[PDB]
C-alpha cells in the first residue's frame, strides 16, 4: 500500500513541510534521513512503507514532489533542516513564477514544466507497486497552485483516470484575502476541479485563524501553526492505510460513501480535540464531547455554517483509546438531536472509522499529548453557499472587465470566461437541486 | 557463460550475494560513495583555488 | 465422515472466523502450535469434521479465508491460533472493493473466483463424503457480500446435493457504519434467497444489547460479539462433533425447521449469557435455561418474535441431560404462549440433546426459531433502499460498473414478494 | 483478546523479499523470510547492517 | 541451515592459458610433501602410533547425502525365512476285538 | 591427482560410534586404497564433539591447494561452528 | 543390461544435464572423485545403465557433451562431479553457431557431427544391450538445436529401433530470451515430428510459475529450474534403475503412451514440491501426492490441460506404497474429472510403482501425460513465425548459408499439419467408422 503526494504552490510546499516533519516523527525518522542508531527491529516497523522508499542502506526518500515556479521557497528547503530527506530531483523548480495569473501559469510556463513532472511521477508510480491514489496540494488563489495545478491534474486523468486523486485544496476566505486577482483565479481553477479530483477538501484559512485564536488560544499565528493542523488532519485520515486498527477506512472508501453524485465532491473537514497544553490537563477528553465538539461550525476547516445547510454525508476518522461502542452511541445522539437535520437521501448518513495509535506531538507546536482525537469529512450544501459567496464578487470585477488585459496578454479570450461563469452557475443550480 | 567460465556455478560469494534477496535489489559500497563525494568536492575547490 | 468446509467472506468473516476456530480448537483440545494435547478419547474420534491429520499429532482447520485486503490476513496471523492454518488455503484478492457490491460481484470476482473455487474444490475432494458448506460474511461491505454471493451462487450450481450454512450480519439502523449499507443489503438477500439453503440472521444492534443487559460489561469490544456468534457456531456444529442421546445434523434442522424454500431466514438465541457477578447467584437447570432462551430480548436479531408468530423453533440442549424436563419445558412453553404460535403447524418445536458441554460450563442451549418477525427487519432495509433509489443517490458507483437498474428494481420486487409472503403466512 | 481488524501494519504475508522495510538477510524460502518480526524480536538494526550475510532466519 | 553447507564436491580451475611449462624446472611451482609438517598432540612421531591414536576412540566416516536410510526392498520386506507351526499331539483310539 | 593448481574440494564427515568426543582427521598423500600404504603429512583433530547419535553430527573436510601448490586443510563442526585450520609447514591455528 | 547413453547439446543442454549427472551420482552413491562410497547393494547392481567400472570401484558416466565453445565445457569440468566425465567424451568444437539454426545445421554441424557420431557410436556398442538414446537441448539456440537435431537425423537413420527420448524446453512469448526463436523453433519442430521417437516438451515460463506460487522461492535460479529438469528425468528412468512391483521401461511407457506415430509430444510435472513453511502443514499420503500431480499449475508446459483432452496418461511412482490406493487414485481421478479424458480410448492411465525414492524424500511422483493441448503452445509459435516470414525479416541469416525459403514453406506447413491432425484427433466422435 502506497500513496504519493504532490504539492503544487508556494502553499502547497509549506503544507508539504509540515506533513513531512510530522510524517519522519511519527515514525521516528530522524530529518537527516535515516533512523537512530539505537532503534531496534521490532513489530510494527515497516510501518513508514506507504510514504518512503528505503533507499541503499539506511536512507529513507520519501514518494513526494514539492514543484513550483519561482526557485525562492524551493532553495529554502534545499537549505534548511531536511536537506538531506528529500532526494534533489524530487524538488522540481522553475525560473520565475506564474505572479498570480491563471492564464501565465496555465499555458505559458506550465507547458515547459509539466513534461518534467508528469516524468517525474511515472517513475515514482513505477517504483511503487501497490499504488492506492495520489494526493494534491494546492492553493487555488495563486498562479502557480491553480494553472499548472489545473494542467497537471489533466495530464494526470489522461495518464491514469481511474486511480483516486485526493485535493485537499485552500480557497480563498470571504472577508481576510491576501490578493485581488484570486476570483478570477479560483473560478478557473474549479472549472477543472470539477471533472479532475475524484475528492476534494476545502480548507479556508480564516477558519483555521478562528480556531487557533478561540482554541488553541495563540493570539497571534503565522502560517506554521496553520500548516501543523492541516498536517494533522492529513496524518488522521491515512492512520488507516498506515497503522492498524479496530475498524479502518481507506482512501477508497471516501468517493464510495461520501460522492452520492459524480459532479459533488467537496467536504467540509474539522478536527477535534484541538487543544492547548493546559487546558488539556483541566478538562477530561471523552468521545461524546468530542464528537459534538467536531460538529459546530466555530470547530471547521472553511468559513461557512452548516446550520444553513443539509449534512448529505459524513465520515468520521478516530484516533487513540476509542471503542466501537460509545462512538456508536455518540452517533446516536447526533442523529436523534435536531439541532442539525440530514438530508432525505440518506438515513444512514454516517461512516465511522477507528484507529489505534494516538495523534503524536511535535516540538514546537502547541497541541499537547491527547488520547484520542476525532478528524471529520462531511458534505453539505454550506458549499453551495460558499460558492455563490465567491461567484457574486466574481461577476462585480468582471462587470467592469478589470485585470482582464492581464490574461488576454497572456492569450486567453473572453469565451473560458463565459464558460467558467456558467460553469459555476450550473454547479450552483447543481447544489441548489440536491439539496431539495 | 556461453564464451568464458572463470567462476564456479555454485561459489559461495557469488552464491551469499544473489541469495541475499535484499542486495540484489538495493546495493550500495557507502565507503566508496563518501570518498567520491569527498573527491568531487575537492576537485571543486582545486579549480576554484586555480581561478583564485 | 461426514464433513463441513468452512467459508469465511469479507473483513468481519475473517474475525468471526479467527475466533470460531479458536473456540472449536479450544473444544477438541488441540493448542495453538497445532498438536493435540486433548485427555478424553472422544475429542479424538470426532475431528475428521473439521481438520484434517498432517503430520505428528497436526490437524489443520478445513477453512478457506477469503477476502481482498491484505490487512485482515495479516491480523489472522498475528493473534494466537493464527499459525494453524495452512496459507494456501488464505485465497486472496490484491485491490479491494471498499463497499462496493458492484466491485464485489463483476469486476473483482472476475479473477479471484476462479482461484477461491481451485481452492475450495481441493477442499472438498480431500474428504471422502462432504456434509455440507459453512459461509460466514456480511451484508454491510463489498468483498463480503458481493464475493461471498458470488462464491454462494457458483459453489450451488457446481454441488447441488450438499448442505449450506450462511451465517450473514445484516447492518441494522441504530447501528449504521457504512453507507451504502441498503444498496448492499437488498441486492445481497435477493441472490441469498435463491441460492442459500438456510440462514441465520445476527446484527450488531442486537449484540450491543445482549452485551449490555445481560453480560453486563462497560467495554464490548468486537471479540465479545465474535465470542457470541462464536458460540452460537459451536452449538449448531455440536451435534456431529459429539454423541448424544438424540442427534440433529445439519439436514435434520433444515429439513424440520423449512416448510417452504423461500423461507429460509432464522433468527438465533444463545443461553446461559449471566454477567460474572452473577454468576453464582443462579441456579442451573432447564427451567432456568428456557427462560432465558424463550425471552424476546435474547434474540440475536432487531425482530422481536413477540410481533409475530414463531412459524417452527428448534433447540439444541449440551450436557447430559435429562430428557423428560427437556421435553416437558418445551411442551410447558408451547402451551402457555398459545398466540406466538402458529395455528396449522402442531409441535412447532424440535429439540435435540448432545451430551458433552462446552469448556467450563455443564449445561447450556442453542436457539434456531424460524419466526415471521423477520419481514419487520427486511421492510426496515427495504424502505431506505427506497427512499436512495427514488432518485438516484449514490448510483452511478454501481451504473457505471456494469450494472444496469434492472437490477435494482429485480432487488425490490424481490424483496417486496418474500415480506408479502412472510406477512401471509402470519 | 480484541483483534485489530482491517489494513495497517504489514504482516507476514505481505512481507516479502523486497520491499522498504524488510532486513537484510539470507533467505531461500519466502515464508521463512515472512517472520522477522517473529525470529528477529528486539535486535538494533546496526547489527542487520552489519551481518549483512547470515541466517539467523527460520 | 544454508545448502552450501551439504555442498560436496571437487572444484577444478577454469578456462587458462595453455601450460607451455613442464613441472621439471625449477620455476615450475610443484607440491613437495616432506617435512612431514604440523602434527597435532604428543606421541605421534610414527605414522603407524598415528594410525593407533586414529582407531583408539576417534574415527570418522562420510555421511550419507541422502537424508533417510535406504527402504528395504517390498520382496525383501515380503519374504522373510519363515518355520512353520508346530502340529500337536494326535489321538489315537485302542481297536478293538 | 592431475587436477590444476588452484583448486578446492570439500565434503561432509561424521562420527560413526555414538557419543564421541573427538574427530582424528589424517592427511595421507598416495594412491593404494589401504590407508597404512600412503606416506602420512600432518595430522589433527577436531575437540569436543557435542553428545549426540551415531551419525548426527557434521564435520566439514575441505582441502585448498593455491598456485605455488601450498595447500590448506580447513576442518568446520557445525554445530558448535568450531573452526581449526592447518597449514603445511606450519603450525595449526583455531578459530 | 538395458542402456541407456545421454547426449546434451548447447548450453542450456549442458547445465542441466550436469545438474541431472549430479542427482544421479548422488543417488547411486558415487561420490564427485568418481569412486563408489554408497551403502546398500541395490546401488551396485543397476549402474551399468549409466556407467562403466574402470579401475577399482571408478564408475565414469555415459554420456556425451556437444557445444561449440569452451565456456560451457569448462563450466562443467570446473563445476562439482565434474571430474568423472571422460574427456574422449568431449567431442567439442571451437566457432560458436550463436542462436542461428542454419549456422548449427549447415555450416559447423557439418564437420563436427561426423566426430560426434564417432564419440556416439563408440559409447553405444562400449555396452551390450541398448534401450535407448537420450537427448537433452533446447529449442532457442543454434549449436543446441540445430546441431542436435541433425544428430538426431543421423542417430535414427543408424539405429532405427532404439528408443529416444528428447527433453527439450520451447521458447515462451512470455520469457523470451532471444529474437530467432521462433525461426529456430519452427525448424527444429519439423524435424522432431520426423526423426524423434518421444520428445518431452519443457519450458521456462512453466518452470518459474512452479518456482513462484508452489516452491515459494525468492530467487529461482537456472539452478533450481535445471533440478528441477534432472528430478524429472531421474522419476523417468527409477523404473529401469530399481526394482519395483511394477516394472516400466522406456519403450513400454512409449507404447502405451503414443497413439499415433505422430503424436509424440508429452508434457510433465513432478511430485511432490513443497515449501519448507508450508511443509509443516501439508498432509503426506498417496492422495496429497495425485491431487497436486493432477493439478494444472504443476505441468512443466505453458499448455493448461483443461484447455483440451487428455489423450493418454502415465504416473510413475517411487517409494513404498500401496497399489491398492495407486490404483484407486487413478481411478477415481479417471472418473470423476471425466470429460478432460478422451472417449474412444478407456482406461487411459498407465501407471507404475517403483521401492527406490529420491533422495531427501519418502515417496514421490512423475507424471507423463499426452494431451491435445500442446497444439495451443504449437500455434503460439507458428502465428510469430509467420508474422515474421511475411516479409522475409532476418532471413539473409539463413539465406546466405545454403538454406532457401522452401524449408521455412515446408517448416509451417508440417507445423499446420500437425496442429490440424491433433485437432481433429481432439474432436474425432466416439464410435462410428468408415
Ligand atoms: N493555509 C495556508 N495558505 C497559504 C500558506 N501560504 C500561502 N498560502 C495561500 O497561498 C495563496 C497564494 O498562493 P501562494 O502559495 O502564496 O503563491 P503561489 O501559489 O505559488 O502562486 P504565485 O504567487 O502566483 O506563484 C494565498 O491565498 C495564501 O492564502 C500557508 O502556509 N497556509
Ligand atoms: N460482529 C462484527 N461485525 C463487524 C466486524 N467488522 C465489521 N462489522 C460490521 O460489518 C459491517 C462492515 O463490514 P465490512 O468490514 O465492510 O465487511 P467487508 O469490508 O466486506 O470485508 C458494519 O456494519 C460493521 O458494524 C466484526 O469484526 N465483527
Ligand atoms: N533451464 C535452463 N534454461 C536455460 C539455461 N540457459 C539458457 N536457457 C534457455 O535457453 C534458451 C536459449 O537457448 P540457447 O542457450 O541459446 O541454446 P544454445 O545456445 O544452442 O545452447 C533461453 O530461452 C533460455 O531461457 C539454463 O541454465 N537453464
Ligand atoms: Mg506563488
Amino acid at each position: 500500500r502506497e500513496v504519493i503526494s504532490i504539492h503544487i504552490g508556494q502553499a502547497g510546499i509549506q503544507v508539504g513541510n509540515a506533513c513531512w516533519e510530522l510524517y519522519c516523527l511519527e515514525h521516528g525518522i530522524q530529518p537527516d534521513g535515516q533512523m537512530p542508531s539505537d532503534k531496534t527491529i521490532g513489530g510494527g516497523d515497516d510501518a513508514f512503507n506507504t510514504f518512503f522508499s528505503e533507499t541503499g542502506a539506511g536512507k529513507h526518500v520519501p514518494r513526494c514532489i514539492f514543484l513550483d515556479l519561482e526557485p525562492t521557497v524551493v532553495d529554502e528547503v534545499r537549505t534548511g533542516t531536511y536537506r538531506q530527506l528529500f532526494h534533489p530531483e524530487q524538488l522540481i523548480s522553475g525560473k520565475e513564477d506564474a505572479a498570480n495569473n491563471f492564464a501565465r501559469g496555465h499555458y505559458t510556463i506550465g507547458k515547459e514544466i509539466v513534461d518534467l513532472a508528469l516524468d517525474r511521477i511515472r517513475k515514482l508510480a513505477d517504483n511503487c507497486t501497490g499504488l492506492q491514489g495520489f494526493l494534491v496540494f494546492n492553493a487555488v488563489g495563486g498562479g502557480t497552485g491553480s494553472g499548472l495545478g489545473s494542467l497537471l491534474l489533466e495530464r494526470l486523468s489522461v495518464d491514469y483516470g481511474k486511480k483516486s486523486k485526493l485535493g485537499f485544496t485552500v480557497y480563498p476566505s470571504p472577508q481576510v484575502s491576501t490578493a485581488v486577482v484570486e476570483p478570477y483565479n479560483s473560478v478557473l481553477s474549479t472549472h477543472s476541479l470539477l471533472e479532475h479530483t475524484d475528492v476534494a477538501v476545502m480548507l479556508d484559512n480564516e477558519a483555521i485563524y478562528d480556531i487557533c485564536r478561540r482554541s488553541l488560544d495563540i493570539e497571534r499565528p503565522t502560517y506554521t501553526n496553520l500548516n501543523r493542523l492541516i498536517a494533522q488532519v492529513i496524518s488522521s485520515l491515512t492512520a488507516s492505510l498506515r497503522f492498524d486498527g479496530a475498524l479502518n477506512v481507506d482512501i477508497t472508501e471516501f468517493q464510495t460513501n461520501l460522492v452520492p453524485y459524480p459532479r459533488i465532491h467537496f467536504m467540509l473537514s474539522s478536527y477535534a480535540p484541538i487543544i492547548s497544553a493546559e487546558k488539556a490537563y483541566h478538562e477530561q477528553l471523552s468521545v461524546a464531547e468530542i464528537t459534538n465538539a467536531a460538529f459546530e461550525p466555530a470547530s471547521m476547516m472553511v468559513k461557512c455554517d452548516p446550520r444553513h445547510g443539509k449534512y448529505m454525508a459524513c465520515c468520521l476518522m478516530y484516533r487513540g483509546d476509542v471503542v466501537p461502542k460509545d462512538v456508536n452511541a455518540s452517533v446516536a445522539t447526533i442523529k436523534t438531536k435536531r439541532t442539525i437535520q440530514f438530508v432525505d437521501w440518506c438515513p444512514t448518513g454516517f461512516k465511522c472509522g477507528i484507529n489505534y495509535q494516538p495523534p503524536t506531538v511535535v516540538p514546537g507546536g502547541d497541541l499537547a499529548k491527547v488520547q484520542r482525537a476525532v478528524c471529520m469529512i462531511s458534505n453539505s450544501t454550506a458549499i453551495g453557499e460558499i460558492f455563490s459567496r465567491l461567484d457574486h464578487k466574481f461577476d462585480l470585477m468582471y462587470a467592469k472587465r478589470a485585470f482582464v488585459h492581464w490574461y488576454v496578454g497572456e492569450g486567453m479570450e473572453e469565451g473560458e470566461f463565459s464558460e467558467a461563469r456558467e460553469d459555476l452557475a450550473a454547479l450552483e443550480k447543481d447544489f441548489e437541486e440536491v439539496g431539495a | 557463460g556461453r564464451l568464458v567460465a572463470q567462476v564456479p556455478n555454485e561459489d559461495p560469494e557469488r552464491l551469499k550475494r544473489v541469495l541475499d534477496a535484499k542486495w540484489r535489489t538495493i546495493g550500495v559500497d557507502k565507503e566508496t560513495l563518501e570518498l567520491q563525494a569527498q573527491e568531487k568536492k575537492d576537485r571543486e575547490q582545486a579549480e576554484k583555488d586555480r581561478d583564485e | 465422515m461426514r464433513e463441513i468446509v468452512h467459508i469465511q467472506g469479507g473483513q468481519c468473516g475473517n474475525q468471526i472466523g479467527a475466533k470460531f476456530w479458536e473456540v472449536v480448537s479450544d473444544e477438541h483440545g488441540i493448542d495453538p502450535t497445532g498438536t493435540y494435547h486433548g485427555d478424553s478419547d472422544l475429542q479424538l474420534e470426532r475431528i475428521n469434521v473439521y481438520f484434517n491429520e498432517a503430520t505428528g499429532g497436526r490437524y489443520v482447520p478445513r477453512a478457506i479465508l477469503m477476502d481482498l485486503e491484505p490487512g485482515t490476513m495479516d491480523s489472522v496471523r498475528s493473534g494466537p491460533y493464527g499459525q494453524i492454518f495452512r496459507p494456501d488455503n488464505f485465497v486472496f484478492g490484491q485491490t479491494g472493493a471498499g463497499n462496493n457490491w458492484a466491485k464485489g460481484h463483476y469486476t473483482e470476482g472476475a479473477e479471484l473466483i476462479d482461484s477461491v473455487l481451485d481452492v475450495v474444490r481441493k477442499e472438498a475432494e480431500s474428504c471422502d463424503c462432504l456434509q455440507g458448506f459453512q459461509v460466514c460474511h456480511s451484508l454491510g461491505g463489498g468483498t463480503g457480500s458481493g464475493m461471498g454471493t458470488l462464491l454462494i451462487s457458483k459453489i450451488r450450481e457446481e454441488y447441488p446435493d450438499r448442505m449450506m450454512l450462511t451465517f450473514s450480519v445484516v447492518p441494522s439502523p441504530k447501528v449504521s457504519d457504512t453507507v451504502v449499507e441498503p444498496y448492499n443489503a437488498t441486492l445481497s438477500v435477493h441472490q441469498l434467497v435463491e441460492n442459500a439453503d438456510e440462514c441465520m440472521v445476527l446484527d450488531n444492534e442486537a449484540l450491543y444489547d445482549i452485551c449490555f443487559r445481560t453480560l453486563k460489561l462497560t467495554t464490548p469490544t468486537f471479540g465479545d460479539l465474535n465470542h457470541l456468534i462464536s458460540a452460537v457456531m459451536s452449538g449448531i456444529t455440536c451435534c456431529l462433533r459429539f454423541p448424544g442421546q438424540l442427534n440433529a445434523d445439519l439436514r435434520k434442522l433444515a429439513v424440520n425447521l423449512i416448510p417452504f424454500p423461500r423461507l429460509h431466514f432464522f433468527m438465533v438465541g444463545f443461553t446461559p449469557l449471566t454477567s460474572r457477578g452473577s454468576q453464582q447467584y443462579r441456579a442451573l437447570t432447564v427451567p432456568e435455561l428456557t427462560q432465558q432462551m424463550w425471552d424476546a430480548k435474547n434474540m440475536m436479531c432487531a425482530a422481536d418474535p413477540r410481533h409475530g408468530r414463531y412459524l417452527t423453533a428448534s433447540a439444541l440442549f449440551r450436557g447430559r441431560m435429562s430428557t423428560k424436563e427437556v421435553d416437558e419445558q418445551m411442551l410447558n412453553v408451547q402451551n402457555k404462549n398459545s398466540s406466538y404460535f402458529v395455528e396449522w403447524i402442531p409441535n412447532n418445536v424440535k429439540s435435540s440433546v448432545c451430551d458433552i458441554p462446552p469448556k467450563g460450563l455443564k449445561m447450556s442451549a442453542t436457539f434456531i426459531g424460524n419466526s415471521t418477525a423477520i419481514q419487520e427487519m427486511f421492510k426496515r432495509v427495504s424502505e431506505q433502499f427506497t427512499a436512495m433509489f427514488r432518485r438516484k443517490a449514490f448510483l452511478h458507483w454501481y451504473t457505471g460498473e456494469g450494472m444496469d437498474e434492472m437490477e435494482f428494481t429485480e432487488a425490490e420486487s424481490n424483496m417486496n414478494d418474500l415480506v408479502s409472503e412472510y406477512q401471509q403466512y402470519q | 483478546t480484541t483483534v485489530a481488524g482491517g489494513k495497517g501494519a504489514r504482516g507476514e504475508i505481505t512481507r516479502r523479499p523486497g520491499e522498504s522495510g524488510n532486513p537484510y538477510g539470507v533467505s531461500v524460502f519466502v515464508d521463512e523470510y515472512g517472520k522477522w518480526g517473529s525470529a528477529i524480536q528486539g535486535m538494533p538494526l546496526t547489527e542487520t547492517r552489519a551481518r549483512m550475510q547470515t541466517k539467523y532466519f527460520p | 541451515m544454508l545448502p552450501t553447507d551439504t555442498m560436496k564436491g571437487t572444484f577444478a580451475p577454469g578456462t587458462t592459458k595453455r601450460k607451455t611449462v613442464n613441472m621439471y624446472d625449477t620455476q615450475s611451482s610443484t607440491f613437495q610433501p616432506r617435512p612431514e609438517g604440523p602434527f597435532e598432540a604428543e606421541h605421534i612421531t610414527d605414522q603407524p602410533a598415528a594410525h593407533e591414536h586414529f582407531d583408539t576412540t576417534r574415527e570418522i566416516k562420510l555421511k550419507d547425502p541422502k537424508g533417510m536410510d535406504l527402504p528395504a526392498t517390498s520382496y525383501v520386506e515380503h519374504y522373510p525365512p519363515k518355520t512353520a507351526l508346530l502340529p500337536g499331539e494326535p489321538l489315537e483310539l485302542a481297536l478293538g476285538g | 591427482r592431475t587436477l590444476d593448481s588452484p583448486c578446492s574440494a570439500r565434503q561432509v564427515f561424521t562420527t560413526v560410534h555414538d557419543n564421541q568426543e573427538q574427530a582424528c582427521i589424517l592427511i595421507l598423500y598416495g594412491d593404494d586404497p589401504v590407508a597404512s600404504n600412503n606416506t602420512l603429512l600432518g595430522q589433527f583433530d577436531i575437540v569436543n564433539i557435542p553428545p549426540a547419535p551415531k551419525d548426527v553430527p557434521r564435520i566439514e573436510v575441505t582441502f585448498h591447494l593455491s598456485r605455488d601448490m601450498f595447500l590448506t586443510v580447513e576442518a568446520r563442526d557445525l554445530d558448535t561452528a568450531r573452526h581449526k585450520r592447518w597449514l603445511q609447514r606450519g603450525d595449526i591455528v583455531v578459530l
